[PDB]
């Protein structure tokens, strides 16, 4: 299966191989066990190569996991993964998508402390009054853990 | 005797992973690792016979103590393993050993067998509060380990039994919640909510086995044996329940579960899956196609203990209700967790529930296993039948067909390796619904299929027709096989017609009273795919014989033949099984008939051999001649004479001899009793 | 009274084509073109024809000494030929759509029948069968069965999977012994009381219903199930956050709901037969 060949090639870093599979018809939004497409692997393991590679074959830019629900680019604001965070709005994610936990990437930039995607999801046009389903917004999310920098960003 | 793909490692196995087309043992000093395809042991890795040491901790390794001042060498127990697949796939192993620290083996980019080239122990040194330790995990006496993906960190659940080994700087907790670091070199409790404890009082007083765990719903569930109260004699099964955080363990709460016999309770859960119904089950016990049900297999304690007896019985608790009986508004306070007595407890997140009644339920084989020791439960779906994959202390493995209305009997059953079989099992489907169970038995690894089991076990027509129809089998002249491989035009499901080969007693006196016994095959009648006596009939020429369905079976049936008032010789038995009719030419009602006697008399004492002549003596079941009311014991019997000896009279009398042929009976010259 | 005088080909007196053949491989015949006696056809006991897919059995009138029938499986939907076979003693028509049963009325010498899976409605017409041993009526759409009251010989009775809400009728069969009451609508148990002869039963998976009650918040519906000795059988699984304040099953219902239900069981020892009495009673709502 070249799809499952793509899934391990998105994670594994080899766009070699990603490019190859794709150009004899691997399934660009293969899902492995929990749900995730080599896309979302990619977006995961921070292969800024592969993310692009597949989106311009066609990936899904706003797949969902089957698991947790998450998007790559929910997987790109939690991780740290500034520049695949960019592509992925370029290509059309939806910035106020939310997760199973009704979680936007925002949500999850802000709880995690990355100022640098919080500021760009911000521009893109996130919201920042968006609750969760613990009623907490990213501003909120950031008072908890201590992120003054982004709550003055969100504030 | 059967022939199953059988791996057998050079110690026990205590756990079991399957993972990309691999089989992970964890062993006794050992992780082993075998091919899902054919079970053959592909690589090795050893965690090996480690050394205790009040120096030595608990990450760093030393030969460089072995020489040794007060340090033992231990045997490194598998306490937990788990595969993670969110980062960069690799299996967690945690042991017994160095305070229960777990270690990861991180699977190259394609070589899945590689347990072994990169392997890193994960303790990371503790600087905030040196007090804790989040890094050991596991209890080597008695351990829970369930693993699950929330809100982007890998979180382990974990169940410990724990002793009162006050380790200074190194407790363990009895439940708690803690998650990876990105970094993967340390495990961290949220806050001082993610752990409950056993109060230190009671941390020997007496323990919390933990059976088993699973997620469902949002909740995580543990199965339980403990101390129905504390200081109280008497054991018992809870489940405990709580909210799926990170963050803390949140709603928790306990509550017991009961099963019985119908009350007859099962007090001391064994092993229990978690799956989904078929329809038939489902109908039954509240049903939801796709609901989740704990299928747990229970036991009766020894009066004052914990350890189990051998009697068993298995009964099914669908989450949902398990839930509702939660959620239902009664309610004690954690006794163990808390004081029994201080606030909170004397009150009503942040408050810790138990229950005070059990949500009972009954044995769903009423009994079929009252008598062994069920060891480990597994289950599946064929249609609409629900499978229970059973195991046992004294080695056996059977599959059985899970039933309210119908007391089903295990079409496998048999002897796996003479150890007891495991509570740890894996099941794994494959498209079309067929697949496997992988069984551990002392150090022995099977792997039973779950459909096939294989179709030339049956040996009978009717056996090969009674079959479990997901094994598809049929009837080829003179073997139970599937029609793909049968050789002649002769295969069927249906044609049990009824055959009888012996037929005792030959007569019958006239009066009847007489049970017959008729040896042969398949007369019974497959009425709702379930085989009975219901159908069967037996004619004696024009007057039917009727069964005792007690003492009857497919293969000898068992029946009280009437009166007749004519003699009549070489009559017809007939049978019929709803299906055919089948036929014995020999029976006969007779008319037995004693002709003389000698000799006419004898002493008091007895002794004396009385010879009785006639015809017919020798029908049908049971001779018994009598002399004053007496026993005249047989000697010889035949056709034409009976011999037998007087019985001793204490009084010199005349008695009449009495003959007794089942409900016929003869009287005939007087017998003297001379002094 | 029928007998065939001059020899005749088996294809002119069975005209079904499949029967034909039946008696033909019965006869040893070569082909159903062979022609046959009076004499033969008197000599045939126990014809077996299951699953021959026999749409009709005419010509079966002249085999007077047939005591032995099987014909299960078939396409059989009438049963007139057979109202003059003097001797039949067991007779199978099972998976048929036989109905008419009253065409069986001067059969006084029949012991064991089978009409299961005949999408029976009536019955009625057995109770000129008092001489029946074995009854077989199961799988099918029976509701009445006041009739069975006279059929005091049956030492067997099937009845599994039909409508039979009342079995009160089957109180005086005490020469009872194999009953089977699987599938049905049984909520009363109090019926059986006196099978002090029995030996094995099966009160299996009963389905009843009640009439609709309007749906509150706080909903209580009185148990009806009732055991041997007459006592309310306790409930076992309740659905719907449901609690069984004896005699009541009470639920907190905060919405709307079509029904509730509640599963019981309660395992039951009668005469010397024991089995499980186990089924769902279910309740409207609006």
């Amino acid at each position: 299966d070249l799809g499952k060949k793509l899934l391990e090639a998105a994670r594994a870093g080899q766009d070699d191989e990603v490019r190859i599979l794709m150009a004899n018809g691997a399934d660009v939004n293969a899902a492995d066990h929990y749900g995730e497409t080599p896309l979302h692997r990619a977006a995961n393991k921070g292969h800024l190569e592969i993310v692009e590679v597949l989106l311009k074959t066609g990936a899904d830019v706003n797949a969902k996991d089957d698991w947790s629900g998450d998007t790559p680019l929910h997987l790109a604001a939690s991780h740290g993964h500034l520049e695949i965070v960019e592509v992925l709005l370029k290509a059309g994610a939806d910035v106020n998508a939310m997760a199973n936990d009704g979680q936007t990437p925002l949500h999850l930039a802000a709880s995690r402390g990355h100022l640098e995607i919080v500021e760009v999801l911000l521009k893109h046009g996130a919201d920042v009054n968006a609750q969760d389903k613990f009623g907490k917004t990213p501003f909120d999310l950031a008072i908890d853990n201590g992120n003054e920098d982004i709550a003055e960003v969100l504030q | 005797k059967y022939q199953l793909p059988n791996f057998t490692a050079e110690t026990p196995i205590q756990n079991v992973i399957l993972h990309e087309h691999h089989i992970f043992l964890g062993a006794t000093n050992y992780i082993y690792v075998l091919n899902e395809e054919d079970l053959q042991k592909v690589a090795e890795y050893k965690t090996g016979p480690v050394l205790e040491h009040p120096d030595c901790f608990p990450c760093q390794d030393c030969s460089s103590k072995a020489n040794l001042s007060g340090g033992v060498w231990k045997d490194n127990i598998n306490m937990a393993l788990v595969v993670d697949t969110y980062y960069d796939d690799q299996l967690i192993s945690c042991g017994s050993v160095n305070r229960g620290t777990c270690q990861r083996h991180v699977f190259p980019h394609n070589h899945t067998a590689d347990i072994q080239s990169e392997v890193h122990c994960i303790f990371s040194p503790q600087i905030e509060e040196p007090s804790q330790c989040p890094d050991c995990v596991v209890s080597a006496l008695g351990a829970k380990v369930l693993s699950s993906v929330k809100d982007r960190f890998i979180n382990f659940f974990v169940g410990n039994t724990i002793n009162s080994s006050y380790f200074p700087d190194h407790p363990l907790h009895s439940i708690s919640v803690r998650r990876l670091k990105e970094t993967k070199d340390g495990f961290m409790f949220l806050t001082d909510q993610s752990y409950i404890d056993v109060l230190p009082e009671f941390r020997d007083s007496y323990p919390i086995k933990y059976v088993h765990a699973f997620e469902s719903n949002n909740f995580i569930y543990f199965l339980t044996v403990q101390r129905e109260t504390l200081d109280a004699q008497t054991f018992h099964t809870r489940i405990i329940r709580f909210c799926s955080i990170n963050s803390g363990l949140h709603s928790y709460m306990e509550m017991p579960l009961e099963c019985i016999l119908t009350k007859e309770v099962f007090n001391i859960l064994q092993a229990a899956y978690v799956s989904k119904p078929g329809a038939q089950l489902a109908r039954q016990i509240g049903a939801s196609l796709n609901d989740d049900i704990l299928f747990g297999v229970f036991a009766q304690s020894k009066p004052d203990s914990a350890e189990p007896m051998d009697r068993s019985a298995m009964c099914a608790f669908p989450i949902k209700y398990v839930n509702d009986f939660f959620n239902k508004i009664n309610v004690r306070c954690l006794q163990h967790f808390y004081g029994p007595n201080h606030e909170h407890c004397f009150n009503r997140d942040e408050y810790r529930t138990e229950f005070t009644t059990a949500l009972q339920r009954v044995d769903l084989f009423m009994g079929q296993f009252s008598e062994v020791l069920l060891t480990s439960i597994s289950t599946f779906i064929k249609g609409d039948l629900t499978i229970a994959n059973l195991g046992t202390s004294e080695g056996r493995f059977m599959q059985v067909v899970v039933s309210r209305s119908g007391p089903s009997t295990p079409h496998v059953n048999f002897l796996l390796d003479s150890h007891p079989v495991s509570p740890e099992v894996i099941v794994e489907h494959t498209l079309n619904q067929n697949g496997y169970t992988l069984v551990i038995t002392g150090k022995k690894i099977t792997k039973i299929p779950l459909n096939g089991l294989g179709c030339r076990h049956f040996q009978s027509c009717s056996q090969c027709l009674s079959a479990p129809p997901f094994v598809q089998c049929g009837w080829c002249h003179d073997k139970c096989v599937r029609s793909e491989e049968c050789l002649s035009g002769t295969w069927t499901q249906q044609i049990c017609l009824p055959a009888i080969y012996k037929v005792f007693p030959n007569s019958a006196p006239l009066e009847g009273g007489t049970r017959l016994t008729i040896c042969g095959w398949d007369f019974g009648f497959r009425r709702n795919n379930k085989f009975d006596l219901k159908k069967t009939r037996v004619l004696l020429g024009n007057e039917s014989c009727t069964l005792t369905l007690s003492e009857s079976t497919m293969n000898t049936l068992k029946c009280t033949v009437g009166p007749a008032m004519n003699k009549h010789f070489n009559m017809s038995i007939i049978i019929s099984n709803g299906h055919g009719t089948t036929q014995y030419s020999t029976f006969s009602y007779v008319d037995p008939v004693i002709t003389s006697i000698s000799p006419k008399y004898g002493p008091m004492a007895g002794g004396t051999l009385l010879t009785l002549t006639g015809n017919y003596l020798n029908s049908g079941n049971s001779r018994h001649i009598s002399i004053g009311g007496k026993t005249c014991t047989l000697k010889s019997v035949s056709n034409s004479i009976l011999e037998c000896y007087t019985p001793a009279q204490t009084i010199s009398t005349e008695f009449a001899v009495k003959l007794k042929i089942d409900l016929a009976n003869r009287e005939t010259s007087i017998f003297s009793y001379r002094e | 009274m029928e007998t065939i005088t001059v020899p005749t080909p088996i294809k002119q007196i069975f005209s079904d084509d499949a029967f034909a053949e039946t008696i033909k491989d019965n006869l040893k015949k070569k082909s159903v073109t062979d022609a046959v006696t009076q004499n033969e056809l008197n000599s045939i006991d126990q014809i077996i024809a299951n699953n021959s897919d026999i749409k009709s059995v005419q010509g079966i009138q002249y085999l007077p000494n047939v005591t032995k029938l099987f014909l299960n499986g078939n396409k059989l939907t009438d049963i007139k030929p057979l109202a003059n076979l003097k001797n039949l003693g067991w007779l199978f028509l099972d998976e048929n759509k036989v109905k008419d049963l009253s065409s069986l009325k001067d059969l006084k010498k029949l012991k064991s029948l089978s009409l299961e899976h005949n999408g029976i409605s009536d019955i009625n017409g057995l109770v000129h069968l008092p001489q029946l041993e074995s009854l077989y009526l199961g799988n099918n759409k029976i509701t009445d069965i006041t009739v069975l009251s006279r059929l005091t010989k049956l030492d067997t009775l099937s009845l599994e999977d039909n409508q039979i809400s009342d079995i009160v009728p089957l109180a005086g069969l005490t020469k009872l012994q194999n009953l089977y009451l699987s599938k049905n609508h049984i909520s009363d148990l109090r019926a059986l009381a006196g099978l002090k002869n029995l030996d094995v039963l099966e009160l299996f998976s009963q389905e009843c219903l009640n009439k609709p009650i309007n749906h509150q918040s706080n909903l209580v519906v009185p148990n009806t199930v009732k055991n041997t000795d007459g006592s309310l059988v306790t409930p076992e699984i309740i659905s719907d956050d449901g609690d069984y304040e004896k005699p009541n099953v009470k639920w907190h219902l905060p919405e709307f709901t079509n029904e509730v239900s509640f599963i019981f069981y309660q395992p039951v020892t009668i005469g010397k037969a024991k089995a499980r009495f186990h089924g769902r009673v279910t309740q409207p709502l609006k």
